[PDB]
RNA sequence: AUACGUUCACUGUGAACAAUCAGGACGCUUAGAGUAUGGCCACAUGAAUGACUCAGCGCAGUAUGAAGUCUUUGUU
């Protein structure tokens, strides 16, 4: 957590050393492509989809089944989200904290942290417009915030 | 003993004591536990850390329940290593 | 941020040699592995193990205890044979030992090799 | 150091530490030169010694104890001692 | 050869799974103790072989008096050499490094790998040092020399295999 | 279908581009200089080379460092 902050974090997952396996379990390449697409129909973000398979269907790495990452499977079938997931959550956070700063405007700690989210988005939207996921003409305003999250 | 430490082939103690990432091969300390309520006879897989509270097919109450680290085993429930 | 590896790693090896350790733990690369290989030919170092973790890598050096500094200078200056014998006089302490690792077109090799092959290039650092 | 037509030049050669392998200069008076009596099986002295050396750096840290364990067991003057166990 | 090709087609009789499998080629090796056979398969067919596999391999190994290590045709050059077709940009799968590392996970299939490393010597020369998972073998303990010969044929590399 | 299948940067090599500076030859009586001068029978010479130098130009080599690579499906 080093970006907009004082602090040096180190805390995350570490992938298992062997991508292949495990023979001991029991799962299939074709059956797992159905189950990913199962949840994405009902409106879940790929960050949560892998976690449901981990905690229901004992799927450690989903790659280690299919040979394929989760977002590729959705885009292969042709049914991912339109916005990136990291971008979606920030604009959904930033519209909510701006809703708060209407009501009571004295918390400058709210204002200071409205920037540093609004700042984070303008970094990401640049990155995604290079990869050509969002078209040049796409924008983020206060008026256009609720249109994109919905 | 600051100068001499053997770091190619360390002890079994020292691999467990060092951090998840700091080991010579990095790989996690967390595995899929098999589980069983003595009510049922159906053998349920689960991820030890979780996030989601675990149920079997049949009953209703969660088999394991979420904290920070490992799953908190509610009731008398047991683990079969497989 | 890790600006450079070959720069960083040779600092850590030097801090082992001052202290007088037996072995060191360096994220690995393909220039760092070649830089260690070229000083292994001149017998400044022992013999080392470039381990896998499906990741950047690690190296475990085995120190022989015969080495005073590894620099790695940057930015990577171009140097060409007629121009080179200035960079010996600046960088090394003596004339009569210590080598200047530069990545010639053929590969990364001492100055003593590079003048034999008749190929200059960009320089990485030195050792002595 | 060598004159190269032939010969050897320079006067004196500093002895080298067995632990660290650095040079022992003239003036580091914390430098040490041990003698240890090698013995025949059944503990009989053979009138033949091993001379272990340390520099004043290695003694200053603390670690010249632990080198004596390592060096003696390499030469074959101890058993156990070096390598395990705590607990 | 058509020792293994004749041997495979007779034991393939009566099985739905082994009905469409094919072998390209094979390379025998000098293994000190016995010999070993290294049987190449057309890439898309690997997981067809490798889905069950352990039914028929004991029968094939016992008949020819030799170990059998099944392998994919993994092929991969950055600079055109001629007599070969090369993608300009190339791909990671296409490159040699992926090929040589994909080859291991075929060769010793059923155990999978815990560790891998190199050892660079004072001379300069290099010795790979693979470590098999300490749980699967058991069996892996018996065939270690066979792999050291077989892997040295395919990739050119001096390896060893240990627990 | 015996030459063609990324260009650069960088390196080597090649082209291209007075005096002074460095440097070779020669006892201006020496020196700073100068381009001479040495052989008694009509002869022999020398007036080199490098640097001046970044850019622009060619072939050869690819270790390092770049660009090249429109994908809810691209190329012939």
């Amino acid at each position: 957590g080093r970006l907009h902050s004082q602090g040096k974090g180190i805390s995350s997952s570490t992938c298992p050393y062997r991508r292949s396996a495990p023979h001991w379990l029991q799962l299939s390449a074709e059956n797992c492509v159905q189950m990913i697409c199962d949840y994405a129909k009902k409106g879940v973000r790929p960050s949560q989809i892998g976690a449901l398979l981990r905690d229901r269907n004992g799927v450690g790495m989903v790659r280690a089944v299919t040979g394929v990452k989760v977002l590729r499977i959705l885009k292969a079938n042709g049914l991912a989200p339109a916005l990136p997931e990291e971008l979606y959550h920030l604009i959904k956070k930033a519209t909510n904290v701006r809703k708060h700063l209407e009501h009571a405007k004295h918390d400058v700690d709210g204002k200071y942290r409205l920037i540093l989210i609004e700042s984070r988005i303008h970094r990401l939207t640049r990155y995604y417009k290079t990869r050509r996921v969002l078209a040049p003409n796409w924008k983020y305003n206060a008026q256009t915030a609720s249109a994109l999250v919905a | 003993t600051t100068l001499d430490v053997d770091i190619l082939h360390p002890s079994v103690e020292q691999e467990l004591h060092t951090n998840k990432k700091k080991t010579l091969v990095p790989n996690p300390r967390s595995e899929f536990l098999s589980l069983r309520c003595p009510s049922c006879t159906g053998l349920t897989t689960a991820f030890s850390h979780s996030n989601v509270p675990v149920f079997c097919k049949n009953c209703q109450t969660p088999l394991a329940t979420p904290t920070g680290g490992r799953i908190l085993l509610a009731d008398q429930v047991e683990i079969r290593p497989r | 941020v890790r600006t450079s590896v070959l720069a960083d790693a040779l600092k850590a090896i030097t801090n082992a040699e001052r202290r007088g350790m037996r072995q060191v733990l360096i994220p690995s690369s393909k220039v760092i592995i070649a830089f260690l290989k070229v000083m292994a030919s001149r017998n400044y170092i022992g013999d080392f193990e470039v381990i896998d973790d499906h990741r950047s890598g690690k190296i475990v050096i085995n120190l022989l205890g015969r080495l005073n500094k590894c620099v790695a200078i940057c930015p990577r200056f171009d140097v060409g044979l007629g121009d080179l014998e200035m960079w010996q006089a600046k960088l090394l302490p003596s004339r009569q030992f210590g080598y200047v690792v530069l990545s010639t077109d053929k590969g990364i090799m001492d100055h003593e090799e590079a003048r034999k092959h008749n190929a200059g290039g960009k320089i990485l650092g030195m050792f002595f | 150091m060598q004159n190269d037509a032939g010969e050897i030049v320079d006067m004196l050669i500093p002895r080298k530490c067995m632990a660290t392998d650095r040079l022992i200069p003239p003036h580091d008076h914390a430098s040490v030169q041990i003698q240890i009596a090698k013995v025949n099986d059944d503990g009989l002295p053979t009138g033949e010694f091993e001379t272990v050396v340390f520099s004043g750096y290695v003694r200053a840290l603390g670690e010249s104890d632990y080198a004596l364990n390592r060096i003696a067991t390499e030469k074959g003057l101890l058993t156990g001692v070096y390598r395990n166990e705590a607990h | 050869s058509e020792t293994v090709t004749a041997a495979f087609n007779e034991i393939a009789a009566g099985k739905p799974e082994l009905k469409d499998l094919k072998i390209e080629s094979v390379k025998e090796v000098k293994s000190e103790g016995a010999t070993v056979l290294v049987i190449t398969v057309p890439y898309k067919q690997i997981k067809a072989f490798q889905s069950a596999q352990a039914t028929f391999l004991p029968d094939l190994e016992k008949k020819l008096n030799a170990q059998i290590c099944i392998i994919g045709k993994h092929r991969a050059p950055k600079t055109p050499e001629h007599g070969r077709r090369f993608k300009a940009i190339r791909n990671y799968g296409r490159t040699l490094r992926s090929v040589n590392d994909a080859i291991l996970d075929d060769l010793v299939f059923p155990t999978a790998i815990v560790g891998k490393r190199v050892h660079y010597d004072v001379n300069g020369k290099q010795v790979t040092r693979v470590i098999l998972d300490k749980h699967d073998a058991t069996r892996v303990e018996e065939r270690l020399s066979g792999f050291a010969a077989a892997y040295n044929r395919l990739t050119g590399i001096v390896s060893v295999f240990e627990v």
